[PDB]
RNA sequence: GGGGAGUGAAAUAGAACCUGAAACCGUAUGCGUACAAGCAGUGGGAGCCUACUUGUUAGGUGACUGCGUACCUUUUGUAU
RNA sequence: GGGGCUCAAACCACACACCGAAGCUGCGGGUGUCACGUAAGUGACGCGGUAGAGGAGCGUUCUGUAAGCCUGUGAAGGUG
């Protein structure tokens, strides 16, 4: 089951204007002030104002 | 004031200060030309048309210049026949300026 | 002159060439027709 | 004397792809549709110098019968009226002055109205 | 204005301006979060890319951190790698192992 | 050159037809001529010089013969099977100003062009319409 | 792998290195595109945007609208 | 063909007007043939086309012209 036809450059980019990306769900810890996944483990380990590894 | 000529096989709404292309109309560059084939003439609510021709109206014009406009194609295809011909074409053109409007 | 000596009108000729082009009078056949014998490779009837 | 094809080639495509900018897709970038977009555009166009003289022709005639119909004439009635008179006017300048100079326009029609066709 | 590139990423570029597209336009902090925190193999690459960028700004300029906006961000074709899978029935198949070029171009306009 | 209307400096008027005992096709070709502009002559082809036209009484609209238990209405619904039919007189008690939009609605042109024309025409049932402010004079009285 | 600095007449001659086309893939700007049905153009044509210097111009888009079923080859005949 | 049409927008007559083609005419060009013309020079009839015949050209590379001419104050190529 194959193509009669080869897409053209529109719809193949009207297929693909769906697959952009988001992940802004960052916050910043007030006590050390870096920035981390919310509901998230710091990269220096802290959450929610203490430290737990 | 405007007035409708006829000069080229085909006549041109006219007014009193009006460059005009025209079909080439044989007389040197900067001369003058009348239009004694007004259709009518009008100036305001008086208007007059041409009985056949308004008689007692001409137009005055110079030449202003003889040129060719913009190059049409001719494209001549029969499908599957083998058969392609193309050709140029350049219209001659002769441009007034109206002069006086009678 | 080298530069200026040409043969007279008629004396040479451009020998038209077959296949160029459709617009040449001798595309896509050079003047042997359609199918059949004579429009082949080799295309000739014997004498 | 092998000659090299490649330069002339060149020039000849950029030509048909120059005379074809402007189209959808491959219509515009490759040869083989380029070409047959420049070619139909031809035959277009020849035909359509054409159809111009056909169109224009018929909205002056539409300007015309609707501009009569203000004054209470047909179109045909007023065609026939302006070769009763003799008006060797057109139907370009009478759509012009249809739309533009409407009391000439309104003199025109009762001349026509006056030799009663 | 102050560009650093990256000439052959092994990423193909159709899966690298998909995170190209996400930083454009942006802060420079604000893109640094976005890449840092991404999901993907791209925000490694083009975070890399947009540390020198900044670096470059820094070190050859005098442009603040702070100012810089990343104002071009762009993913180019890089040379593909030519492989061969081995698939059935005697029947071998290319595969092209795609590369591409990153350019980030930071500014303080 | 010709004159060419355009659409920004199109001078539109508004009119009420009162269908209280006209024939259908014969008030429609009238309404469909007033909707492109033919009336006018700065009529051109590809711009709407048309007026707006109210109907107003628009179930006292009269077919002659035996149209009135005749001439169905079709439509069909997509699913199969789906032809569906209505006469004139259980249109005209149903939706009366429906009879009048789908004649004049085929005699304007199959485009958006007809679309915007046929947005011109505000057909209406009983003897009024909500049109006081734009003022609209009678015609063919 | 780059950003500079140096060399060089030239490094967008930096080693995959003279020139560096087309296919194909991008980023930026302008304009048009979410009530509209088909060989994607062509005739008409408003609007907008740039250069000019202004106008009865030049370039770019082209709402809307009339007409419009590619090319080849084979055939009595193909949108087929 | 659709909308729709019923003292018709159907039918049978008759009348007058109009639209309608690349048909004709007007206006401006180009070309073939023929006849005229100290060769300017006009006229007249033409000018859809497949296979095919005939006529006249463009461009590419090489050689002569050329130990010339052009060209680093910039060739060929590429892109407007």
């Amino acid at each position: 089951a194959v193509q009669q036809n080869k897409k053209s450059r529109s719809a193949r980019d009207m297929r693909r204007s769906h697959d952009a990306l988001e992940s802004n769900a960052l916050s910043v810890e007030k006590s050390t002030g870096e920035v981390h996944l919310r509901h998230h483990v710091s990269p220096d380990g802290f959450y929610r104002g203490r430290k737990v590894v | 004031m405007y007035a409708v000529i006829v000069t080229g096989g085909k006549q041109h709404k006219v007014t009193e200060g009006e460059f005009l292309k025209v079909e080439k109309l044989d007389v040197a560059t900067g001369e003058a030309i009348d239009f004694d084939r007004v259709l009518l003439v009008a100036n305001g609510e008086d208007v007059k048309i041409g009985l056949p021709v308004v008689e007692g109206a001409k137009v005055t014009a110079e030449v202003v210049s003889h040129g060719r406009h913009d190059k049409v194609r001719i494209i001549k295809f029969r499908r599957r026949k083998h058969h392609m011909k193309r050709q140029g074409h350049r219209q001659w053109f002769t441009e007034i300026k109206i002069t006086g409007i009678q | 002159q080298l530069n200026d000596l040409r043969s007279a009108p008629g004396a040479r000729r451009e020998k038209h060439r077959p296949g160029r082009g459709i617009g040449s009078g001798l595309g896509k056949t050079g003047g042997r027709g359609h199918k059949g014998l004579t429009s082949r490779s080799g295309g000739k009837v014997a004498p | 004397a092998r000659v090299k094809r490649g330069v002339i080639a060149r020039r000849r495509h950029k030509k048909i792809l120059k005379l074809a900018k402007g189209y959808y897709g491959a219509r515009s970038r490759v040869f083989r549709v380029a070409k047959q977009a420049v070619i139909k555009a031809g035959q277009y166009a020849y035909r359509d110098r054409r159809q111009r003289k056909r169109q224009f022709r018929a909205l002056w005639i539409a300007r015309i019968n609707a501009g009569a119909r203000q004054n209470g004439l047909s179109y045909s009635r007023l065609i026939a009226g302006l070769k009763k008179a003799a008006i060797e006017i057109d139907r370009k300048v009478l759509a012009d002055l249809a739309v533009n100079e409407k009391a000439a326009f309104t003199a025109i029609v009762e001349k026509a109205k006056a030799s009663l066709a | 204005e102050v560009a650093a590139k990256l000439s052959g990423a092994r990423i193909s570029a159709q899966k690298a301006r998909l995170v190209a597209d996400q930083i454009r336009g942006k802060k420079v902090g604000e893109a640094l979060n976005l890449l840092a925190f991404s999901s993907k193999k791209a925000a490694e690459i083009m975070k890399k890319v947009l540390e020198s960028a900044v670096a470059n700004a820094e070190h050859n300029e005098g442009a603040d951190v702070d100012d810089l906006k990343v104002s071009t961000v762009f993913v180019n074709e890089g040379r593909s790698l030519k492989r061969i899978m081995p698939r059935a029935k005697g029947r071998a198949d290319r595969i092209v192992k795609r590369s591409c070029h990153i350019t980030v171009k930071v500014a303080d306009k | 050159k010709t004159y060419t209307a355009k659409p920004e400096t199109v001078q539109r008027d508004w009119f009420v037809v009162d269908a209280a005992g006209q024939t259908l096709g014969r008030l429609a070709t009238e309404i469909a001529r007033r909707l492109r502009g033919k009336h006018k002559p700065e009529y051109t082809p590809h711009v709407d010089t048309g007026d707006y036209i109210v109907v107003i009484n628009a179930e006292q609209v009269r077919v002659t013969g035996a149209k009135t238990t005749d001439k169905m209405y079709y439509h069909h619904s997509g699913f199969p099977g789906g032809i569906k039919s209505i006469n004139f007189e259980k249109l005209i008690a149903k939706a009366p100003e429906r009879v009048i939009e789908t004649a004049v609605k085929g005699m304007l042109p199959k485009n958006p062009l007809g679309r915007d024309m046929y947005r011109k025409l505000k057909v209406y049932k009983g003897a009024s319409h909500p049109h006081t402010a734009q003022q609209p004079q009678e015609l063919k009285i």
